[PDB]
RNA sequence: CAGCUAUAAUUUAGCGUACCUUUUGCAUUAUGGGUUAGCUACUCAAUAGACGUGAGUUAAGCAGAAAGCUUACUGAGAUUUUUUUA
RNA sequence: AUACCGGUAGCGCAAGCGAAUGGUAAUGGAUCUAAUACAACACAUUCAGACAAUCGGCGGUAAGGUCAAUUGUCAAGAGGAGAACAGUCCAGAGGCGAGGCUAAGGUGCCUAACAAUU
């Protein structure tokens, strides 16, 4: 099914006798496989639902919401995804704050 | 009767099937009444096949194309002929004069071309010898053979001669229809020269022999009809002369022998008996053909109303000619497409044996356009521009005539089968048609 | 290429005289070698002779590493392929996986990261009303 | 290939059926393909109904019998320990061998 | 749906709990765009034009494939004589273009 | 203003629905979610359409042709904004790591500097070797050049690294 | 019918309108001598051509080839750059894995010109779709194999698993320099060397 | 590939002409009629004899026997109780 | 179910009801296993059918064989041929 | 350019009217058909089913009771929602990605997302 050596080396950082024993081995590194699976698909889930928690606090504390933010971008033909928003967010404040003003200035105009 | 749907076996083919002989094979190929039951029935035996079955094959083939009046170059056709070109491969010494004639006549009917050296291998086995596969062979085997290799090209003139040879003593004791096959299988090939005498004598004593009386009187029908245009195109070059005897003997037997032949062959017989007057349509011999020239116009094709056209192109203001005329007019306008079917359906054609062709010759007859009636609408255009006043009563008729020929014209000429004499010919007749039209 | 050195400072092919798992090796020494030396000047491409063993593959590098790489009964556009992997890489192996942020770099900041100081002034302007 | 058998329900108590019935059942009727299918496999090719004699043929006669002895065959055959496999769905071990 | 007993459980012990104004959101829309649909319908039948449109298709893969396979075996079985005989009506085509 | 054709999209998956509503969504040629085919305005096809309101999103012509216009428009480059507005924090030892592997230039010498001990031998080589010993002790005894040379080559220390990973 | 069982009527039916058809063609061929549907030209679609809009499309242009060894000095500009299949915040001096780039070569030098916003400490110019002008050098570095994922799937008291091992194909990008905008108070760069590159082509 | 089981999945304790218990094949009539001789006979077509005629492997002339038909190969099998000729054939020569 | 995914990198966050067999349905409080190593189950012969690959075709195979045996073949006279025209 | 078949639901005091879905045939489809149809070609497996919705017999207009009809799912199906969940709703998973748009369901906190209309 998997080859021997290679169950051994992935159980090589196990706890007990899942370690050293070969068919319990092989039965908790089949577990871990089945793991790694949902693992590897909730990773983009997990991580556009941080993005999405870093634009809306950076965009409450100028006073607009996540929903007028992003509404507001994509009215305007910005194409600025989260990722790079939320990286705008922590690392440049003071590009997120001229674009929450520009984008309440031009869904203020009347 | 099986499962209530399907059919009950037949009599006399379950009495002919149960027998303790041996010819089992042959006799499921001769009971086949389509193609691909025929070729169900090659594909079931395809490791048991013998140059007798082959024969048995090739023969069928031919008859089953034949018997519907589907084109001979489908698909259907040309898959059967060469999966036995295959056997006649295998086989090609070991094929006696029966077989090897059986394959010849079977393929070259089917209009499929073997390899030519094939062809050679073919024939010098029927004549490796002092003559006497061609002396203990009956008279059908030598027409078959003739017919055959007069096909498949083979025009080797030294082949010919040892053959003509062979056959010149036994010609005598042949049933007297054979011999226009014989003939025409002479004149195919590019023998009887001066448009070799062993050849010219064969042909010349079975003229000799057809155009006696007690034996002319005594062909079947359709062989009167080309032993009639073989006398009329080589009489004065080689043998039998103008004489009233012949021509008396001609009329006599055609007035008897008129309803055994099928609508393509009158016409063909009324052009030999006017050519042989010329070497004309006499009294009381036309107003008793041309009934039938009408009932046959109704399944006719485009080059038999060709021939009757022109049979009817140098008399037309007589009522009969020309209402036969318009007869053929209007199955000139049915066979011939539009230049915008609706008579029957194409989801309805019968993949079946009896004349399943037929209905594939209607609904859209566009189609059947080979090089055959490529130049026979030209021919037809031809024979109906002779024949003004019978149709100009009809003005819609021969404008819509003159619409379709031109219509066929320019597509058959856009496929690449007419040329510009032939065009300009053709412009000419739609030309006169079109300005009688209106 | 790290910073416009190479990285890929030796490559050693290793093959068998009769061996039948050297039929590919032998055919891509003879007839596409010379175009590999040719597009690749400044490699440095070894020819050892192991007249009982498999066809070997052993790429030097220019950080220390070295990676063996066996090739038997490979065609030579595998082969190609093999030596395209070693010469277009740094000869990380199977185990490294890298940052899955795929991104990597000294100084991200500019303008500085956002912390509890950047907007203090304005947010009591905010709680004022 | 086919297989062929005569009709069943033909022959006793013929009284109790109609013309058109009686006429039916003298035909013959292939097998069914899946039946048919199992005898081709099995290895099946009689092709009469009963073997022809060697004898019977001239020429071709007893040295001593004027003709031959014929035996009309029977044909019951079903047991669960020794006879016909075929028409048993398993083997019964035997009764105690004395 | 529309099960209060039998053990297992398939609503609360309250044998539903009703629409959530999101759930009527999402039935007002799908309704709506039903409705539009059939309204459409009703359009593009009052206004379809008389020798309606026919738009290209190309054969679907079995046929496509059948054919070809069916033109590869019309190549096999040809005779001697036949591409000399294409041959010569192609040449005659071209002449009298 | 002639409703020349449909385009046609499901909205709707096919797990659940009757199969004589997925026959008509076969026969309209719909296979996948968010897919939209042009089909023709004839009553066959709004039969079709009848019979699967629920489950499809149609639209004219007309309709679409206006969509993919208005969405073209919107789609256009503009003019971009120019807005005036107007010390890293800490890493880690990973990142120290990651940064060390990719960025700086560290690995930029020649293999004979920055070369390392080898590698011990890994288990497959060790059984081989182990194999070829027990061959030797076997057929050519205890007291051979093989079995001495061997010995001699095992009592001699060796500069070996330590694995890393995990193979 | 309660048989199960397919019916052979169709086949009936069939057989017997194809057997009549023969009878059809010559009778009223006979009627025809003796004495439905319109349709259009088949349009590949009814829809006119809405012209798409070009974007500045080309995401690695292939400018030059480095020669030789060079060095990269910190700056404080920024720009986001559309790349693969995703979007990535950059400066100079920057390492970026992607999505295996075709057409690219290690040491070459490509053209990111999908930039979507350009940054200073003083400006942001703020791209609608683009900013024209702003465009991001890259050096390609390498085109490895990442490391191995193990993919297993299997299924409790069904005996079904499957494992399968992929690496995924991945490109390293070395970010020369930021182009377009310029540091806020140009306040120190030392002027390094600039970059040996063949420059196959060019714009300055 | 035997499933989940069954008396199949125990292995070569069922023949293959075992249905369930009704006896199909036994409920059809048994007919004792023995074919007529000439069965056993060689069958020989007069088409098989005029062909090897026209090849040249028979005499024609001469009387052609059975020892001519076994020799030439015309009868494709060993001759055990006589040879039965069946016909319908064109011959153009006369054979005794 | 003692792991997984992580720039989480002396320590946290999220995700995660073993396997097998048998069942309509098992985390099941249904079967089985303390662990490790070795042994442990669709084989062979004859015959029959089918398919794939062939051989021979002067029908094939067995055989020393012009013994012999087993498979395989043995039939109908069926108007058709040049791109039109004397 | 459509035609026959049926006697139910409902209605009637009865005799009798009588749908909707439905079957069958013809005609037309540039609607579908990476497939379908058939096979005396060969190899199987299955022949213990469960539940939900809509209409029923026997049950108590009881039972994850048992037995009919139609549809779906599970069986042999992962993912999201229903707190948890064989069979419900959405949706049919080749793999990787720290890209985007949506369905069912949500939008006070746990728990992603508008004091939108407020
Ligand atoms: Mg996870
Ligand atoms: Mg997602
Ligand atoms: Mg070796
Ligand atoms: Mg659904
Ligand atoms: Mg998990
Ligand atoms: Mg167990
Ligand atoms: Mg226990
Ligand atoms: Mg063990
Ligand atoms: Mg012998
Ligand atoms: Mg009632
Ligand atoms: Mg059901
Ligand atoms: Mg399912
Ligand atoms: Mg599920
Ligand atoms: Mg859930």
């Amino acid at each position: 099914p998997i080859n021997r050596q290679k169950i051994l080396q992935l159980a090589s950082s196990f706890r007990g006798r899942a370690r050293t024993c070969i068919n319990i081995a092989r039965l908790r590194v089949e577990k871990a496989l089945q793991h790694a699976y949902v693992g590897r698909k909730l990773k983009k889930r997990h991580w556009r639902s941080v993005w999405i928690q870093r634009i809306n606090a950076a965009s409450r504390e100028h006073g607009m919401s996540y929903t007028g933010l992003i509404t507001g971008l994509k009215a305007e033909n910005v194409a600025l995804n989260r990722k790079v928003l939320s990286e705008l967010a922590m690392s440049e404040p003071f590009s997120f704050k001229a674009l929450v003003e520009q984008v309440r200035h031009m869904r203020g105009l009347p | 009767l099986v499962a209530s749907g399907i059919p009950s076996p037949r009599a006399d083919v379950a009495l002919q099937l149960s027998t303790p002989h041996g010819g089992h094979i042959n006799r499921m190929i001769n009971t086949s009444e389509s193609i691909v039951e025929l070729d169900s029935i090659l594909y079931r035996f395809r490791k048991r096949l013998r140059p007798a079955n082959i024969g048995a094959a090739a023969m069928r083939l031919e008859h089953l194309n034949r018997l519907e009046r589907r084109t001979p170059y489908a698909l259907r056709v040309q898959r059967v002929a060469a999966e036995l070109q295959k056997y006649v491969a295998t086989y090609t010494d070991r094929l006696a004069l029966t077989q090897a004639a059986n394959v010849l006549r079977g393929l070259s009917a089917v209009r499929h071309r073997l390899p030519p050296e094939l062809v050679l291998r073919l024939a010098a086995g029927a004549v490796a010898d002092g003559g006497a596969a061609l002396r203990l062979a009956p008279d059908v085997d030598v027409r078959d053979l003739c017919f055959g290799l007069a096909g498949q090209g083979f025009n080797n003139t030294a082949f010919w001669a040892r053959l003509c040879a062979a056959v010149l003593p036994r010609l005598r004791s042949f049933d007297p229809n054979t011999l226009p096959a014989l003939v025409t299988a002479l004149q195919a090939a590019q023998q009887l020269p001066a448009p070799s005498t062993p050849q010219a004598a064969v042909a010349a004593e079975a003229l000799r022999l057809l155009s006696r009386s007690e034996t002319l009187a005594a062909l079947a029908p359709a062989r009167l009809a080309d032993a009639a245009s073989l006398l009329a195109g080589l009489g004065p070059a080689l043998g039998v002369a103008v004489d009233a005897r012949l021509v008396e003997a001609v009329q006599t037997a055609t007035a008897r022998a008129l309803p055994s032949l099928s609508p393509n062959q009158l016409p063909g017989l009324l052009l030999a008996v006017a050519a042989l007057r010329r070497a004309q349509l006499p009294a009381a011999l036309l107003a008793t053909a041309l009934p039938h020239l009408s009932a046959g116009a109704v399944t006719m094709d485009l080059t038999a109303v060709m021939r009757a056209a022109r049979l009817l192109a140098p008399h037309a203001a007589e009522p009969a000619a020309a209402d036969t005329l318009v007869r053929l007019a209007r199955r000139t306008l049915l066979l011939l497409p539009a230049p915008g079917e609706g008579l029957v359906t194409l989801s309805r054609v019968p993949r079946g044996g009896q004349a399943a062709g037929a209905v594939l010759a209607a609904a859209a007859p566009a189609g059947q356009l080979q090089g055959r009636t490529a130049g026979a609408v030209e021919g037809v255009a031809r024979a109906f521009a002779a024949a003004a006043p019978a149709v100009a009563p009809q003005p819609a008729l021969v404008g819509e005539l003159a619409a379709r020929l031109a219509a066929a014209g320019e597509a058959a000429a856009a496929r690449g089968l007419l040329d510009e004499a032939q065009l300009a010919s053709l412009g000419r007749s739609v030309e006169v048609l079109a300005a009688a039209g209106a | 290429s790290k910073y416009g050195v190479w990285m890929l400072e030796s490559l050693v092919i290793k093959y068998c005289d009769i061996g039948g798992s050297s039929r590919g090796m032998r055919l891509f020494l003879d007839e596409a070698l010379p175009a590999l030396r040719q597009q690749n000047p400044q490699l440095g491409v070894q020819q050892v002779l192991q007249r009982f063993r498999h066809p070997k593959l052993v790429a030097v590098y220019r950080n220390g590493r070295t990676k063996p790489v066996c090739v038997k009964n490979l065609a030579p556009a595998e082969i190609m392929e093999h030596i395209g992997w070693l010469r277009n890489s740094h000869g990380r192996g199977q185990e490294y996986q890298v940052v899955r942020s795929r991104h990597l770099s000294r100084s991200p900041s500019i303008q500085g990261t956002w912390s509890v100081d950047t907007f203090a002034s304005q947010l009591e302007r905010v709680n004022e009303a | 290939g086919i297989i062929w058998h005569r009709q069943a329900n033909y022959r006793h108590a013929r009284h109790a059926k109609s013309a058109s019935q009686l006429t039916r059942l003298k035909r013959w009727k292939p097998l069914a393909p899946a039946f048919a299918a199992k005898l081709r496999k099995l290895g099946f090719s009689e092709r009469y109904w009963a073997a022809p004699d060697p004898q019977d043929v001239p020429g071709f006669h007893s040295p001593r019998g004027r003709v031959e002895r014929p035996r009309r065959s029977a044909v019951p055959d079903m047991d669960h320990t020794t006879g016909e496999p075929a028409l048993r769905q398993s083997w019964q071990p035997p009764n105690r061998q004395r | 749906v529309f099960k209060t007993t039998g053990g297992r459980s398939w609503n609360p012990p309250s044998g539903l709990r009703p629409l959530s104004p999101a759930q009527r959101r999402n039935r007002t829309k799908n309704l709506a765009l039903t409705m539009k649909n059939m309204s459409i319908l009703k359009l593009a039948e009052a206004n379809q034009p008389e020798v309606p449109v026919r738009l290209y298709k190309p054969l679907n893969f079995s046929r496509m494939q059948w054919m070809k396979k069916k033109l590869e075996e019309t190549r096999a079985a040809l005779g001697w004589d036949m591409e000399a005989r294409a041959l010569q009506e192609q040449a005659r085509a071209l002449r009298v273009g | 203003q002639a409703v020349k054709s449909l385009f046609v999209t499901l909205r709707r998956g096919f797990a659940g629905t009757p199969w004589f509503h997925r026959r008509v969504l076969e026969s309209l040629g719909l296979k996948y979610r968010h897919q939209c085919v042009e089909k023709p305005n004839n009553s066959s096809i709004r039969g079709m359409l009848s019979k699967v309101p629920h489950l499809v999103v149609i639209e004219t012509d007309r309709m679409r042709y206006l969509r993919e216009l208005k969405e073209h428009y919107q789609q256009l480059p503009r003019e971009p904004w120019v807005l005036h507005h107007d010390a890293q924090p800490r890493l880690t030892p990973f990142a120290a790591s990651q940064l060390r592997e990719h960025v700086e230039p560290v690995g930029l010498e020649g293999y004979r500097a920055n070369k390392q001990p080898p590698l011990p031998p890994r288990k497959y080589f060790q059984e081989q070797s182990r194999r070829w010993r027990a061959k030797v002790l076997t057929e050519r005894g205890v007291f051979s050049a093989d079995a001495c040379r061997e010995h001699a080559e095992a009592i001699r220390p060796k500069s070996y690294r330590r694995r890393t990973g995990i193979r | 019918y309660k048989s199960n069982k397919r019916s052979l009527k169709p086949l009936n039916t069939a057989a017997s309108w194809q057997a009549v058809q023969p009878l059809l063609a010559e009778q009223r061929q006979r009627a025809a001598v003796e004495g439905w549907r319109p349709r259009l030209g088949p349009i590949v679609d009814t829809c006119l051509p809405p012209i798409p809009a070009v974007p500045l499309p080309t995401e690695c242009r292939r400018v030059g080839v480095i020669t030789g060894q060079y060095s990269l000095e910190p700056e404080r500009t920024f720009a986001v750059v559309e790349l693969a299949g995703s979007q990535y915040k950059v400066t100079t001096d920057d390492v970026l894995f992607v999505n295996q780039l075709k057409g690219v070569a290690v040491n070459d030098v490509v053209a990111l010109e999908r930039v979507l916003l350009l940054g200073s400490r003083a400006e942001t110019v703020v791209g609608r779709p683009y900013v024209p002008g702003g465009v991001v050098l890259a050096a390609v570095e390498e085109h490895f194999r990442d490391g191995k994922v193990h993919v297993f799937k299997k299924r409790r008291r069904k005996r079904y698993r499957k494992y399968q091992a992929p690496r995924p194909h991945l490109t390293t990008l070395r970010i020369l320099q930021v182009r377009g905008i310029d540091p806020a108070p140009g306040d120190e760069s030392a002027r390094l060397p600039e970059l040996p590159v063949a420059l196959l082509d060019a714009r300055y | 590939g035997r499933g989940m089981k069954g008396q199949k999945s125990r292995g070569r304790g069922l023949h293959m002409l075992y249905d369930g218990g009704q006896l199909g094949l036994l409920k059809f009539p048994v007919t004792r009629q023995r074919p007529s001789y000439e069965v056993l006979y060689y069958h020989l077509g007069l088409s098989r004899v005029a062909e090897f005629v026209q090849l040249g492997l028979l005499d024609a002339g001469r009387t052609i026997t059975m020892k001519d038909l076994y020799d030439s190969g015309c009868v494709t099998s060993n001759i055990k109780y006589g040879v039965l000729l069946y016909g319908k054939a064109r011959l153009a020569v006369p054979l005794d």
